[PDB]
């Protein structure tokens, strides 16, 4: 038992990532077969970046400009193109730790390891949710763009995450590995906002389950109520709707303990109403919503 | 405020 | 900016994973070089775990009882022993990707990451504190004995923890890798409780100067305070003494806010007494106190 | 209640 922010183990990943450096800015790049993958803004000097036109400067680039460092090992880059907002380096020699691997996009809600890295080097491993707003409430710092966010099925990486960008509140923004941004942000050193956020309830209530399975059940209550009931105090107090998907989604969890779906709902509608008085759950005095029912299934059943 | 890209 | 709990990137112990089992018992093993190091109950049977002697249940085996699996390559082992809670399994091949690493005890109060693993296959990665009372608030679930906790540092794997058993209230305990147990733990299925726990004070100040140094400061003030009258607020709170280490620790993250050691006691004194009238620090409604300040300087300032 | 090893 117990119940932790747990992450996929790294290896897989670590080694793939190398250092891109051009001109005086370098950052991480991601090697997979014969090439390496990166944000775009590689190519920016810093009075490149507050209105960058990304072709032109990618046109008076050649490969020798891209210095990429695999270890101590150079690569020697011989091929070099754009898609979207990522570049594409072929070099002369694959990687011969290639795991098997996807390139998938997630959804807001969804959760995924990322692996920060500074100077093609791995520094640390940490679980994130997509939020609605389509941000990322991450630990990152000059240097660490190009690290990557994924997740792990069988011996296949899927990796759905690029880091680029931190914006003024502090979360950050990035790409899916086809170079597409997530959310309507752009890699420029502009004022950008975040749109509103909102509280993914689904993974409340998952996590509201991961607690009952842990013991703690002080929040539950003999009261139930109706799906059109608990999604008008969920708008009210800012969460997504529930859905039937939802519901369903949530049917494994709801078996294992015996609490119905709507019945936990209840639980829920009293949270957000008077608080926890003082109490925790799993350790937290806020609802936490970056756990998805699958993460709760994984961890509370042991997938290795 | 401005963004700021997170290479060096 | 940002500061997540962050674990250190695991590829390094994954390759020192492997699977280990004596009958119908099995749980994961440490390979290094030519040995085998894992938790002894795996020579238990399921009626031995009242109150085995190990001595006599050893005694009773030999090489050809232990079943090593790296993979779906089987280990051959060689040659066994007891050290402590420990055994160690003397096998044929070293292993080739043993890393540099080093077996240290850890003191309550420091962070380590542990590599959850099921049969000897990695399943994922988190962040842990050694509580006061020498048990550590994990995630664990049958199959897991025989994971470790470490710390990386250069390319150096520190191991500190390796995994046996979960307490009644559903924290864990386990042994250093030379066998001997953290705090007054023995591997029985008895009756057995850990002591009274207490806050780790140095820590939640550290995670108070991270949040400085992330933009939150609601709760700072322009009160110091004595060490003295702070120790007589930390003890009525079961908060762990603040020693002059302590404030010399903390000198660092004190220089780079400006906000002195004692000034920021007096926060600490104030949240303990008032709490956050509904507030949040770095998304937390509780002070967080499993944040060493090397883990703060750590990430608030990003060695790979 | 009792302590739980955690082979299998």
């Amino acid at each position: 038992s117990g119940f932790r922010k747990m992450a996929f183990p790294s290896g897989k990943v670590e080694g793939c990532m190398v250092q891109v450096t051009c001109g005086t800015t370098t950052l991480n790049g991601l090697w997979l077969d014969d090439v390496v993958y990166c944000p775009r803004h590689v190519i920016c000097t810093s009075e490149d970046m507050l209105n960058p036109n990304y072709e032109d400067l990618l046109i008076r680039k050649s490969n020798h400009n891209f210095l990429v460092q695999a270890g101590n090992v150079q690569l020697r880059v011989i091929g070099h193109s754009m898609q979207n907002c990522v570049l594409k380096l072929k070099v002369d020699t694959a990687n011969p730790k290639t795991p098997k691997y996807k390139f998938v996009r997630i959804q807001p809600g969804q959760t995924f390891s990322v692996l920060a890295c500074y100077n093609g080097s791995p520094s640390g491993v940490y679980q994130c949710a997509m939020r609605p707003n389509f941000t990322i409430k991450g630990s990152f710092l000059n240097g660490s763009a190009g690290s990557v966010g994924f997740n792990i099925d069988y011996d296949c990486v899927s990796f759905c995450y690029m880091h680029h960008m931190e914006l003024p509140t502090g979360v950050h923004a990035g790409t899916d590995l086809e170079g597409n941004f997530y959310g309507p942000f752009v890699d420029r050193q502009t004022a950008q906002a975040a749109g509103t956020d909102t509280t993914i309830t689904v993974n409340v209530l998952a996590w509201l389950y991961a607690a009952v399975i842990n013991g703690d059940r002080w929040f539950l209550n003999r009261f139930t109520t109706t799906l059109n009931d608990f999604n008008l105090v969920a708008m009210k107090y800012n969460y997504e709707p529930l859905t039937q998907d939802h519901v369903d989604i949530l049917g494994p969890l709801s078996a294992q303990t015996g609490i119905a779906v709507l019945d936990m709902c209840a639980s829920l509608k009293e949270l957000l109403q008077n608080g926890m008085n003082g109490r925790t759950i799993l350790g937290s005095a806020l609802l936490e919503d970056e756990f998805t029912p699958f993460d709760v299934v994984r961890q509370c059943s042991g997938v290795t | 405020n401005r963004a700021t890209l997170q290479a060096i």
